[PDB]
């Protein structure tokens, strides 16, 4: 991603930064959260949008011991919703990521693999329409499938 | 070396002359007025 | 006996029974940040976006208190963008099941509003998220609904 | 480096945006209004930029 | 009863119809009606487009000459399939693209005929392959401005049509109109052949004779190395100075590409002296 996520296309970039956040997922491998910085200081809108709602599917699962950076994404979606003056458009997302972090009350994460190595299939089929949810509104809702607990079911009995 | 507070007045001077609208009124005649006016 | 057992842990339902009940129980979600985002408002974008936010933090939890305190911003949304709010309220209510079905009748288009077919819609597509993932006879009924569903508008989420 | 050429051009988008009129202000008034004579036509009021 | 970002596929027949005639007309702003298509309200493509003859009252709805697209209808009905105009294209020069209190009128009597009733603004500002000076604007009710004016269920087309935004002209008569998104309608065999007459016929493609060359080339490559003898100069420059400081030392003269592609070139005809005759 990170050689795609600087190219002349506002497409390519956004696209990188969406891709970049995906593969990772619930994980950030530190180099990825760093990239995704510069992505949100891109001058187009689009690739601005795209870049705040990839770092919030990485900072799912993350906390500001984990990683240094999940309180300043946290700030920034605040700041540019309080800001009249960023665009409409770049905001966009902004408030939709911070829904992300928080899903489930944070309690929820995304992940496409199972600790036996199984792809999740409700995972897979969530996060791909995700990316057609910028082509669709609508299909924001097929990502809220893909929210695997980080709980643990401990029982003695069934019942 | 009371220069000092001798440019600091004129210094002090120059700030004071750098530091010498309505809620519906002001706004309608800023709509009304063109952001160009040219006088005649 | 052992059967009954055996086709009712394979099923798993009940497992999805417990994850909502862990979530309804236990939820970390502030509803200052849903406000501090509420009161910045495009009047456009916002009001989709804060609704479809709102459904990722309560999803599972049943917990639409960012919906119960405001009626007029929610009204703010128009025939479409509203559309996807009733789909983001069946996010919210995505762990019930058939109960949470139930509890969707109070949401239904005769319940609440006739006139708005996109609402109708929503209600619909709402239905389905709440049983995605599964095989029912609900999923059979809902088949049924868009049978007797408008073409267009009603299928549009049904 | 490909890039940084190309971006090169990319803001050379920038020279077909037309240029501002050139005008010697007469005076100044409050409120982001200043008096500037235009260079071939006569006195406009106009509104000062934020920056 | 609720506006989107539309899309508006131009044709290429129409596109090209519409710049010639507009540049026939430029003095006299000259303005025409555009055969377009109404498949759905999301998507609205142009078909075709014809001149209206030029008329003396301009681009007004009265110039419109009634007997004239009764007529031109009659004749599509009989070659090939005729469409319902989706409404009046037309040419400002003096301004790129924009929107006149004028232009509503007869925008408003077009909107009252049909429903999208699109209005193109063609110029002639214009680039070789690459200006699209022309773009669509379709006006927005009064009683309309009290509802959004445009409810978006798509996020990625709302960002499409961002990217054009807005014109400073257009900007300050931009109220009681919303511009519309106009791409490309789909060109795939027409794409074909102005491709196949690009490289082969606009650019020069003769292919059977397609490969001076020997004659005044002997100059150019004389010359092209005595710039590079002075030129080498500067790199001379660059290695002996300490340069502790950076320096711009006019370097990258470059032309080494220059000269390496017209010696191999000529050097290329061998093939025709031996192989492609005797
Ligand atoms: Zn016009």
């Amino acid at each position: 991603v990170s050689l795609l996520s600087e190219s002349y296309n506002p497409h390519v970039r956004y696209g990188a930064a969406m891709a970049l956040g995906i593969c990772c997922a619930g994980t950030g491998n530190k180099e990825a959260i760093n990239l995704l910085e510069p992505m949100t200081n891109d001058p187009v809108n689009y690739v601005r949008q795209g870049a705040l709602i990839a770092s919030a599917l990485i900072m799912i699962q993350q906390t500001e011991i984990t990683c240094p950076k999940v309180n300043q994404f946290r700030q920034l979606y605040s700041k540019v919703i309080n800001d009249k003056h960023d665009d409409v458009m770049a905001k966009f997302g902004a408030i939709l990521a911070q829904g992300i972090l928080d899903a489930g009350g944070h309690n929820v994460t995304i992940s496409l693999q199972s600790r036996t190595g199984h792809t999740h299939m409700p995972s897979v089929v969530g996060v791909l329409v995700f990316t057609q949810f910028w082509f669709w509104f609508p299909l924001s809702h097929f990502l809220s499938l893909a929210y695997t607990p980080t709980c643990v079911i401990g029982l003695n009995k069934d019942l | 070396l009371e220069r000092i507070k001798d440019y600091l007045l004129m210094e002090e001077e120059f700030i004071r002359n750098q530091e010498q609208k309505q809620e519906e009124e002001r706004s309608k005649v800023d709509d009304l007025r063109g952001t160009p006016m040219s006088v005649g | 006996d052992q059967t009954l057992k055996m086709i009712k842990i394979l099923s798993g339902e009940m497992a999805i029974e417990l994850h909502l009940q862990f979530l309804i129980r236990n939820n970390n979600t502030d509803l200052m940040i849903l406000k501090n985002t509420k009161d910045a408002v495009r009047n456009s974008v916002c009001h989709t976006a804060t609704v479809i936010a709102n459904s990722f933090m309560h999803c599972g939890t049943t917990s639409d208190q960012f919906l119960r305190d405001n009626l007029e911003w929610l009204a703010r949304a128009t025939n479409w963008a509203k559309f996807t709010a009733t789909a983001s309220l069946g996010v919210i209510h995505k762990g019930h099941e058939k109960e949470a079905l139930q509890l969707m009748a109070t949401y239904l288009p005769k319940d609440t509003s006739p006139g708005s077919a996109y609402q109708e819609g929503g209600g619909l597509y709402a239905l389905g998220l709440i049983h995605a993932n599964h095989g029912g006879d609900i999923i059979d009924y809902l088949l049924n609904q868009l049978k007797n569903a408008s073409n267009d508008i009603v299928r549009h989420g049904g | 480096l490909n890039a940084k050429v190309r971006l090169l051009r990319e803001e050379l988008q920038l020279l077909q945006e037309q240029g501002s009129y050139v005008g010697e202000v007469v005076r100044a008034m409050d409120k982001k209004k200043v008096l500037v004579k235009v260079h071939p036509e006569g006195k406009f009021v106009v509104d000062v930029d934020k920056n | 009863a609720v506006d989107t970002a539309e899309q508006v596929y131009i044709s290429s027949l129409a596109l090209l119809k519409m710049l010639k005639h507009g540049r026939a007309g430029v003095p006299m702003e000259v303005m025409g009606l555009m055969l377009g298509e109404f498949v759905d309200d999301y998507t609205v493509r142009v078909i075709d487009v014809f001149a209206m003859p030029q008329s003396g009252t301009g681009v007004s709805v009265e110039a419109v000459d009634p007997v004239f697209q009764a007529k031109m209808l009659d004749m599509l009905k009989q070659t090939g399939r005729p469409e319902m105009v989706v409404g009046w294209y037309h040419s400002h020069p003096g301004f790129g693209c924009w929107l006149s209190g004028v232009d509503i009128n007869t925008q408003q009597s077009f909107e009252a005929l049909s429903e999208r009733a699109v209005a193109v603004v063609v110029d002639p500002i214009q680039s070789v392959k690459g200006k699209v000076v022309i773009d669509a604007f379709r006006l927005i009710n009064a009683n309309m401005m009290v509802l959004g004016h445009e409810p978006r269920q798509t996020t990625s087309n709302l960002g499409h049509l961002n990217k054009p935004s807005i014109q400073a002209l257009i900007h300050g008569l931009n109220r009681h109109y919303y511009s519309i998104t106009i791409n490309y309608r789909k060109n795939e065999l027409e794409q074909k052949m102005l491709l196949n007459l690009h490289k082969k016929s606009w650019m020069e493609g003769l292919t059977l004779q397609d490969y001076v060359v020997k004659e005044m080339l002997e100059l150019a490559k004389n010359y092209n190395k005595a710039v590079e003898e002075e030129d080498k100069m500067t790199p001379e420059q660059l290695a002996i100075k300490n340069v502790g400081k950076q320096d711009p030392k006019r370097h990258l003269e470059e032309h080494v590409d220059v000269l390496m592609t017209s010696n191999i070139v000529q050097c290329l005809a061998a093939m025709l002296d031996t192989v492609v005759f005797k």
